């Protein structure tokens, strides 16, 4: 039999994929305690440009590995983006117990997504100062997981009924949040996305891009098109499938051509070439000579 | 699939040259070439035998 | 109204491509002389709710497409998702969502969320017939059509796949959707079959091109029985062991 | 036509399953861990044999 000299991988062109890039780059983030939900379905996430990015520093994933996130596939992605200040970033982990984390953005302790956070002082601070950003100080009861609260009813701290009206004992439950450039890191804003990854029955709609490989012909080769997993030698074909036929097989229901993702061009696909080795031999007392047929 | 069809020993121009002195053997020595050293015979006596 | 399928409804079952040879292909297909649901839109208007079942053969016969849409959904309300295909001059709109030239269309009042959206380009004396098959497998709503230049036409056509969707929703009803136009509204004549899928053995006769060109029922008739064991439109005299009772 | 029939019947029962998850033996080797693998290898092996 003729071993299979290289492995050859053809998927289709890359396209579809989510707004990402977008997100990331959104001249405007939403404040902490109304924080935005992005629904990722049917594209294809492609992670490396986060990563390769220098002001994306931090990159905590929990209960799965970046590097392997293309090779994973998930079902949904849910994008979530705020801005939050580099002290209380810590605070946006599973199992962490912060003010942030309590009353504005709540994480399971099982939670399998990465938390993407990068230092924007630039953008998100002015010399006169950003008082756009808020963040909730008071709430009654600390919020469920991926729990979004954006009531603005006076809190009421004491006995006497807050009547609507922040006097004593009744404050605005939001804060504003101060940037300056002048001020220090910890205080200086972090621009924070937390990516998470769920597995549902339905079929998965996002997943990491499919690798391709240069096309060999006339050489056997395995192959493996759009998920056709086989070795062999391939030739150009002079059959013509029809457009939304992929792949062709013979009366005994063996592949017999495929056409390429890549490029529509439909290749003949032929088995390795095997055959039975027989010795041809003259009596061994007579001679040792042999031939082979 | 593994499944190979082997060529016959004897090919087909081969057997019809089997067959062809077969027939040049009945009508000149009649049944003689069966029995023994083919014996020439006319074949209006052959099939008068 | 009723009416008979004829030899209508076949659909290429996969991707492969197969030449001047016949496959037997084990799927749900219209059951061939079956019986079809006819509705007549004039003054007669009719769009009932129809029960999805395994899957449902649509077919129109229309001029100047007052046909518009399909809606498919398991309650269609607001409290379950339903799918949404609607069809307009510059493309055709696919919709999942939580639902309750003319400027008018009232699909729908408001969409409390939407899994999933996709757009494309649009589907579509009576010169146009129209056949669409719907089906819901694993997840995967499928829609099979072809167009043909013309009751249902005694003649034979394979349904290329147009688009399969990863809905991932349950559909247990279907409703039309029909286009009223004002000169209140008057409506042209239009007809629609609604046939329903059985699983069901058939026989796919394939030319060099690919293209199915034939297809025989095994269930329909014992001579078609006898076709599905021999695996050949044609029978030479003879008894033939078919199956047994 | 006899000896057609034979090995058509032998290419098409190397499709049949044989009560194992899968007829292709790389499917079943990624799909299922070893033990696994290995049982249903033996029920596709058994039948073609
Ligand atoms: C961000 O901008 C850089 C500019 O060089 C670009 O290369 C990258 O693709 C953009 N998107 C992300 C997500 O990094
Ligand atoms: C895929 O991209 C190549 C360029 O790398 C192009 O030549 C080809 O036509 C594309 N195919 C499709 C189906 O878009
Ligand atoms: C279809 O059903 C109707 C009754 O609803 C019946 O009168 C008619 O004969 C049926 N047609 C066929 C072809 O079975
Ligand atoms: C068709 O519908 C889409 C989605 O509602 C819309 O964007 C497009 O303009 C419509 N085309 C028309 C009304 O001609
Ligand atoms: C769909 O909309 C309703 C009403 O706003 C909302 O309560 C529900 O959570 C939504 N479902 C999903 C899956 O987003
Ligand atoms: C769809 O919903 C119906 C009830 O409306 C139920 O009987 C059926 O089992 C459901 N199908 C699936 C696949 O969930
Ligand atoms: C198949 O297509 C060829 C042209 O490529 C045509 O000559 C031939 O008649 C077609 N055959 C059938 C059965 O459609």
């Amino acid at each position: 039999r003729v071993q299979p000299t290289e492995s050859i991988v053809r998927f289709p062109n890359i396209t579809n994929l989510c707004p990402f890039d977008e997100v990331f780059n959104a001249t405007r983030f939403a404040s902490v305690y109304a924080w935005n939900r992005k629904r990722i379905s049917n594209c294809v996430a492609d992670y490396s440009v986060l990563y390769n990015l220098a002001p994306f520093f931090t990159f905590k994933c929990y209960g799965v590995s970046p590097t392997k996130l293309n090779d994973l596939c998930f079902t949904n992605v849910y994008a979530d983006s705020f801005v939050i200040r580099g002290d209380e970033v810590r605070q946006i982990a599973p199992g962490q117990t912060g003010n942030i984390a309590d009353y504005n953005y709540k994480l399971p302790d099982d939670f399998t997504g990465c938390v993407i956070a990068w230092n924007s002082n630039k953008l998100d601070s002015k010399v006169s100062g950003n008082y756009n950003y808020l963040y909730r100080l008071f709430r009654k009861s600390n919020l469920k997981p991926f729990e979004r609260d954006i009531s603005t009813e006076i809190y009421q701290a004491g006995n006497k009924p807050c009547n609507g009206v922040a006097g004593f004992n009744c404050y605005f439950p939001l804060r504003s949040y101060s940037f300056r450039p002048t001020y220090g890191v910890g205080h200086q804003p972090y621009r924070v996305v937390v990516l998470s990854f769920e597995l549902l029955h339905a079929p998965a709609t996002v997943c990491g891009p499919k690798k391709s490989t240069n096309l060999v012909k006339n050489k056997c080769v395995n192959f493996n098109f759009n998920g056709l997993k086989g070795t062999g030698v391939l030739t150009e074909s002079n059959k013509k499938f029809l457009p939304f036929q992929q792949f062709g097989r013979d009366i005994a229901d063996t592949t017999d051509a495929v056409r390429d993702p890549q490029t529509l061009e439909i290749l003949d696909i032929t088995p390795c070439s095997f055959g039975g080795v027989s010795v041809i031999t003259p009596g061994t007392n007579t001679s040792n000579q042999v031939a082979v047929l | 699939k593994g499944l190979t069809v082997l060529p016959p020993l004897l090919t087909d121009e081969m057997i019809a040259q089997y067959t062809s002195a077969l027939l040049a053997g009945t009508i000149t020595s009649g049944w003689t070439f069966g029995a023994g050293p083919a014996l020439q015979i006319p074949f209006p006596m052959q099939m008068a035998y | 109204a009723y009416t008979n399928s004829f030899t209508r409804g076949v659909y290429y079952p996969d991707k492969v491509f197969r030449s001047s040879v016949l496959h037997s292909t084990q799927d749900l297909f219209l059951p061939f002389f079956s019986n079809v649901t006819w509705f007549h839109v004039i003054k007669r208007f009719d769009n009932p709710v129809l029960p999805f079942n395994d899957g449902v053969y649509f077919a129109s016969i229309e001029k100047s497409n007052i046909i518009r849409g399909w809606i498919f959904g398991t309650t269609l309300d607001s409290k379950t998702q339903s799918l949404l295909i609607v069809n307009n001059a510059t493309n055709v709109v696919i919709k999942v969502c939580e639902f309750q030239m003319e400027s008018e269309f009232r699909v729908y009042s408001s969409a409390n969320n939407c899994t999933f959206e996709y757009v494309s380009q649009p589907f579509l004396n009576f010169k146009n017939l129209r056949e669409f098959v719907f089906k819901n497998i694993d997840g995967y709503f499928k829609i099979y059509s072809k167009h043909t230049p013309i009751d249902l036409p005694q003649g034979f056509s394979a349904l290329e796949p147009l688009v399969d969707l990863p809905i991932g929703i349950n559909i247990t009803r279907f409703q039309t959707l029909l286009a009223l136009h004002r000169s209140g509204w008057t409506a042209g004549a239009a007809a629609y079959y609604v046939g329903y899928l059985q699983p069901r053995t058939f026989l796919l006769k394939y030319n060099e091109n690919g293209t199915i060109t034939d297809a025989v029922d095994c269930a329909l008739d014992p001579l078609s029985e006898t076709k599905c064991t021999l695996k050949s439109f044609t029978v030479e005299k003879g008894i033939y062991q078919t199956s047994n009772f | 036509n006899h000896n057609a029939q034979a090995l058509n019947t032998l290419v098409k029962q190397l499709s049949s399953k044989f009560g194992a998850i899968s007829s292709v033996l790389n499917d079943i080797f990624s799909r299922l861990d070893p033990p696994e693998a290995e049982v249903q290898i033996d029920r596709l092996i058994t039948g073609r044999l």
